[PDB]
RNA sequence: UGCGAUAACGAACGAGACCUUAACCUACUAAAUAGGGUUGCUGGCACUUGCCGGUUGACUCUUCUUAGAGGGACUAUCGGUUUCAAGCCGAUGGAAGUUUGAGGCAAUAACAGGUCUGUGAUGCCCUUAGACGUUCUGGGCCGCACGCGCGCUACACUGACGGAGCCAGCGAGUACAACCUUGGCCGAGAGGUCUGGGUAAUCUUGUGAAACUCCGUCGUGCUGGGGAUAGAGCAUUGUAAUUAUUGCUCUUCAACGAGGAAUUCCUAGUAAGCGCAAGUCAUCAGCUUGCGUUGAUUACGUCCCUGCCCUUUGUACACACCGC
């Protein structure tokens, strides 16, 4: 809509949540670029922020960013339904909760964890490294982690 | 002294065309001679039956098919006339092949 | 009571039918008018038989047209040879053969089809392969 | 009874096809050739052409 | 990357000096002549068509041909 | 003379009847605005976010005048299109139905749509009135 | 002249371009005389058509593709490669927005500057191959006008196509400028270039 | 076999067809299987003529 | 560029161990009545024109 | 490859042989005495021979054969 | 295939004819289960008479619809070309001038080709009551250092994403079951629910399918291209879903900047793209038989390759070169 007047220059590279932020791009674009936060939710995150999905924002205020991060932290004290998540239904019997971060990172890991613990089907797939999802290994992906 | 017109379809179902495009003449014919009023030989979609399969019974060799199909011919012939007339009608014309057969309720 | 005609027009599976009347000088198409059509780059080729008769012509008939089957670019192009038969038609009926003829030329002058209805349908999708003739991919390896 | 017309038909077909079949596996001494099906209100006619007509 | 993203006061001038000149504008054209990238250049044509200068040709997405005035 | 709804060019129609509703500010909004999709396929939601209903919504009647008397699984049907459902071909899924259950429900409220027999919903006269005008206004824009 | 009152409006620009003149899409479609013996006849100005679309049963007999206009041919080479197959519209659409371009560029007429182009693009000789024993000489031979107008055709789209790869510059500008080339003779374009090869080899063999 | 199959044809030809034609396929003596075709008259292979003239 | 502008009088057989080559016999535009037989590639008629850089050279069927 | 087949030659050589006269160059009569003569089942059939009988006349009308 | 030349003459089969379908019919026969015209009531407009509508209120029509009966194309007329033959080539008209397009059938002789896992088609052998019969239960056909074979998805700017525009044809679809399932409410979705209509030109269904078209957002960065693997939850089918059945929701963002040697398919509504469609189906489409939509490039030739066919040749071959 509008050219970026004025000196600029506020920042390339942002760090937020232990990330990289990258300068300019898109807000959305960024979070995607997080280790944990995808396009809708991203998308999502934005539209409750209150900030243009037009501009580059890398030039994005502090307080925005801060707004932001709440929101990452809280899917239950702002309106999100909370059957939009990462991370839904866990423990013993309690809440709906999601990281986004090196946290979401963490999380999973701990999950991993736990499969491995238990012992599942899937557990033993993921501890031999190999296809949990049952997809079939006759012809395809001959190379693998 | 009844005169009474339920109003009364006659369906015409079948395979065979040529068989069917008779019976429909001869019922034409019939209520000419009983003189009504009728809609005349209404004449359908015909609705074609395909059964696509392959040759083989084995599925060894080249793939190769065989679209068999069927032709459904259905005709309608309306008469605004009475019951009397239409059982009549039923009694005489009545072929090998077609499917006659009455609705009657309008 | 009023002078008219309906003349069919066709390309593929597209089907057109223009009703031609006498009076003020409508060309409508589904209600809307002959402006719009909405493929946008074709507006020029639904018009185009019209500009070739010139604008004189429709200020005594009157056409409108209800469009089916096809896809767009077809449903146009049945909507064109409607209106191109349509005026035709009507000169044959109550106007002199002359005019009717000089039409006919200028169609052929600048034929892309019109009058002529478009000859060719599709083919049997025949089995051993995707489409008609071709067919899927021999491998002797 | 009151189907789709086709699918009638065709059921009726089958039967007949079956009716063959048996005619074909029974009426073997009785020298069978052909069955003809009449269907009619009311009565159905099933006529039967074989050598052997007595027999049958 | 390979820049021409950056946004600037300078930049900003340069581009302005000027609408006149260059038979058709396109965003294509803009970029790269190595100006601000895609959106902004799209964005600058814009604002050029806000009081004259360049008049337009096409107006579709994205194929936007602009042209001097007048 | 005779102004229509159909002389206009339809998207600049909508625009216009988009306008007028933001304008009215009383079309009411349906609660999911923005934590809404529109389509089963649509790996992004409405780009314009804010508003975008509206818009939709006017389609929605322009669709209900052009036709006779039309329901939500239609509608749907018209909206939703292609998933990129992944490695496998493109099937057709119909879109966002509570949603344009809900546009139908704010039309009704709002006087635009009309409860008709056999089945689905046809048009009020104030809807058509509005209609007829948001028509002209196109008209008056383009002249 | 004459703007006649049909109940349906029409706009008055495009009352204005109508009847009078038997114009292209929006201008003129007069003039562009090739001057060129051989590429007369097969690139087809002399008929005047109002858009690049027709129905056009032009392969049918043999030299029926000739009589079709050039701008469908044009086109119909964009319209090329299976993610861009079919799809003529949009073909149209990017030939229109070459010819304004063009235009646009040092006034002048578009398709005139079109048919310089193709006339460029021709390869006068071409190299076949023969057998011959068993190696590969190649004898060069002459080109046949229409084929070398085809060829030149193809050559255009291509480059074209290749500007667009991977690019900012829409297939219609790239194209455009490619024609552009052509008409000053530069050996900067890519069927050019290619011509210009073609033509070194038939040298090398003669 | 072979005789009882030109009996047959015989018969036929004197019903009165235009042609006629008998396979007798398998094992007439010997393990190895062998096909024997006794025929008269005319015998229309191709076309809609089979389906109206032939009875298989 | 010295390029000689060369007319079809008479196609002379289809040549070449393939297809897609033409013999041709040549008169030409400027300077008539100096008939060759040439090879030509593409799709031939009696009346089209050749453009062509290297003229008096007569050609033969191709092996 | 439109050859007109030996049979239809045949029957278009016997017709001209009954019947030189009522044969006139022109096709859709031709075609119409050849249908009042001779049984020809189909109708395609019968077009060719008419047509091959009207070839013979042409041929004649330039000499014999 | 014919014309011709001719110890050959006249014939049959195969090809052709045939059949089905795809194209034409303001010429017939027809319709509130197909579509229109006038008019009633009736909604809105400009407000003059005029424009769009909605109603099976009336009256009438058959162009489009269907689908019965027929015609219509025979290479027709003209021009060349060819022993002035068979034919071929070009213009004209014509719906149609590629055998009018597409198939259906399709000879003689065969193959040790496949199928005894379609078969109460079956020889013989085996087996033959803790069966190699049957039947339950749990798996398995889906496993993975890795080869090839059909396929799909992409390597984006002729795009992607959003809106908006918005048009097909083949079909199919239940009463002893549980079919298609509009229309109304709940749900971001998937999907639930109430209600119908349909045994079907009537209802689903104009299957308002996609690819397309318009205005905007990213601009040529492994990027918003690309969507894999992944984690979680929400759904549904079924007795049973872990060895994700499938759907949906968020999250993960891998390889891949048009692919070497090779090799497939193709000549016009074709190729390619695009979706639909039934088939299988309780549930699953990347498959398949069809369908329509969008719709090109280049030949309209040749024997270079490949195969096949004949002829003349040579033959220690005849189980016939995998020969002797
Ligand atoms: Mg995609
Ligand atoms: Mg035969
Ligand atoms: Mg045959
Ligand atoms: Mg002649
Ligand atoms: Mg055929
Ligand atoms: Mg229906
Ligand atoms: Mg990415
Ligand atoms: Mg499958």
């Amino acid at each position: 809509s509008l050219v970026v007047q004025e000196q600029g220059s506020f920042q390339h590279i942002l760090r937020l949540l232990n990330t990289n932020v990258d300068g300019n791009i898109n807000v959305v674009y960024a979070l995607t670029t997080i280790r944990g936060v995808g396009r809708r939710y991203a998308n999502l995150v934005c539209k409750k922020a209150d900030v243009d999905l037009h501009k580059r924002a890398g030039e994005l205020t502090q307080e925005e960013l801060e707004r932001i991060v709440q929101i990452m932290q809280n899917p239950t004290h702002y309106k999100i339904p909370a059957w939009f998540l990462n991370r839904q239904k866990d423990v013993n019997d309690g809440k709906d909760y999601h990281s986004l971060a090196n946290n979401l990172e963490s999380k999973l890991r701990d999950d991993l964890e736990r499969l491995k613990k238990i012992r599942s089907h899937r557990g033993i797939r993921h501890f031999w490294g190999l296809r949990v999802r049952g997809q079939h290994t006759k012809t395809t992906g001959r190379r693998r982690a | 002294q009844e005169v009474v017109i339920h109003k009364i379809r006659i369906n015409l179902t079948s395979t065979k065309v040529k068989q069917l495009e008779n019976v429909s003449a001869n019922i034409i014919k019939n209520a000419e001679t009983f003189k009504l009023v009728k809609k005349g030989p209404v004449r359908l979609p015909t609705k074609v039956l395909k059964i696509s399969t392959r040759k083989t019974p084995n599925g060894e060799g080249s793939k190769t098919w065989d679209t068999y199909e069927m032709r459904i011919h259905k005709r309608y012939i309306d008469l605004e006339a009475p019951a009397h007339i239409v059982k009549r009608i039923t009694q005489i014309t009545i072929e090998p092949g077609v499917d006659v057969e009455v609705i009657i309720a309008a | 009571t009023v002078p008219s005609v309906q003349t069919f027009g066709k390309k593929k599976s597209a089907t057109a039918v223009a009703h031609v009347k006498a009076g003020k000088g409508l060309i409508k198409v589904n209600g809307s008018p002959i402006t719009l059509v909405q493929p946008e780059i074709l507006r020029f080729k639904v018009y185009e038989p019209l500009l070739l008769v010139g604008l004189d012509k429709f200020a005594n008939i009157d056409i409108r047209v209800k469009v089916t089957g096809g896809g767009h670019v077809s449903q146009v192009y049945a909507i064109r040879q409607a209106i191109a038969k349509g005026l035709v038609a009507y000169h044959q009926k109550f106007v002199d053969e002359q005019s009717k003829n000089e039409l006919k030329k200028a169609f052929t002058s600048y034929d892309r089809t019109l009058l002529i209805a478009d000859s060719r349908r599709p083919e049997p999708k025949k089995f051993g392969g995707r489409g008609a003739r071709s067919r899927f991919q021999k491998s002797y390896r | 009874a009151i189907i789709s017309k086709k699918r009638k038909l065709v059921a009726d077909g089958v039967f007949y096809a079956e009716l063959n079949e048996f005619f074909t596996r029974e009426l073997a001494e009785e020298g069978y050739s052909g069955v003809e099906v009449r269907v009619t209100p009311t009565k159905t006619e099933i006529i039967i052409r074989a050598t052997k007509v007595q027999d049958v | 990357a390979k820049h021409a993203v950056v946004l600037d006061q300078d930049k900003f001038d340069r581009i302005m000096k000027e609408a006149p000149t260059y038979r058709y504008v396109s965003v294509s054209v803009l970029v790269d002549r190595f100006k601000l990238g895609g959106s902004l250049a799209r964005v600058a044509l814009r604002h050029l068509e806000n009081e004259g200068i360049i008049k337009p040709v096409s107006k579709h997405s994205k194929q936007a041909i602009y042209t001097r005035a007048t | 003379p005779g102004v229509s709804v159909r002389d206009v060019p339809a998207q600049d129609f909508i625009n216009n009847y988009a306008s007028f509703l933001q304008r009215q500010g009383k079309l009411e909004v349906p609660g999911y605005v923005d934590i809404v999709k529109t389509s089963a396929g649509n790996e992004l939601p409405p780009q314009d976010s804010e508003g975008w209903f509206y818009k939709r919504a006017a389609s929605v009647a322009r669709h209900i005048y052009l036709r006779k008397q039309v329901g939500v699984g239609k509608l749907n049907k018209l909206y939703g299109g292609a998933k990129n459902r992944g490695v496998r071909p493109h099937k057709h899924v119909d879109a966002s139905g509570s949603i344009n259950r809900k546009v139908l429900q704010s039309l009704e409220k709002l006087g635009v749509v009309e409860i008709s027999p056999k089945g689905g919903r046809r048009i009020s006269d104030n809807g058509l009135r509005d209609l007829d005008r948001i028509a002209a206004a196109t008209l008056e824009d383009e002249e | 002249f004459v703007p006649v009152e049909l109940a349906t409006t029409i706009p008055v620009e495009i009352q204005q371009a109508q009847q009078e003149i038997k114009l292209f899409n929006k201008w003129s479609f007069e003039d562009v005389e090739v001057k060129d013996a051989s590429l007369v006849d097969y690139i087809q100005i002399s008929k005047p058509i109002y858009v690049a679309h027709t129905a056009g049963r032009y392969a049918n007999k043999r030299f029926r593709k000739a009589q079709c206009p050039i701008v469908e041919r044009l086109t119909n080479s964009l319209m090329m490669n299976g993610r861009n197959n079919g799809k003529k519209l949009k073909a149209v659409r990017i030939v229109k927005h070459t010819l304004e371009i063009i235009n646009v560029l040092t006034d002048q007429n578009p398709l005139q500057v079109v048919v310089d182009a193709i006339i460029n693009s021709g390869p006068r000789e071409d190299t076949t191959r023969v057998g011959g024993g068993g190696a590969a000489r190649r004898q060069a031979v002459d080109v046949s006008p229409l084929r070398r107008v085809n060829q030149s055709i193809a050559l255009l789209t291509i480059g074209a196509r290749e500007a667009a790869f991977r690019n900012i510059k829409t297939i219609a500008e790239t194209l455009a400028e490619e024609l552009i080339n052509a008409a000053k003779g530069s050996s900067t374009s890519y069927a050019i270039k290619k011509k210009d090869e073609l033509e070194r080899v038939a040298k090398s063999n003669r | 076999i072979r005789r009882a199959a030109y009996g047959v044809v015989r018969y036929v030809m004197e019903s009165g067809a235009k042609g006629c034609e008998v396979v007798i396929s398998g094992k007439l003596r010997a393990a190895r299987a062998k096909s024997m075709k006794f025929a008269d008259g005319f015998l229309i292979h191709s076309g809609q003529p089979v389906n109206d003239f032939i009875e298989t | 560029t010295p390029v000689t502008l060369a007319k079809v009088i008479k196609v002379l057989g289809r040549t070449g161990s393939r297809g897609g080559v033409t013999q041709v016999r040549v008169e030409f535009l400027e300077d008539t009545t100096r008939t060759i037989v040439r090879n030509v590639k593409g799709p031939v008629r009696e009346g089209d024109i050749l453009v062509l850089m290297e003229s008096e050279r007569e050609a033969r069927r191709l092996r | 490859g439109r050859v007109r087949t030996k049979t239809v030659k045949r029957a278009s050589k016997a017709l001209i042989e009954k019947y030189y006269p009522k044969l006139t160059m022109d096709f859709q009569t031709n075609k119409r005495l050849c249908d009042e003569i001779a049984t020809i089942q189909s109708k395609r059939l019968r077009n060719k021979i008419a047509g091959y009988t009207t070839h013979l006349m042409k041929r004649i009308q330039k000499g014999p054969v």
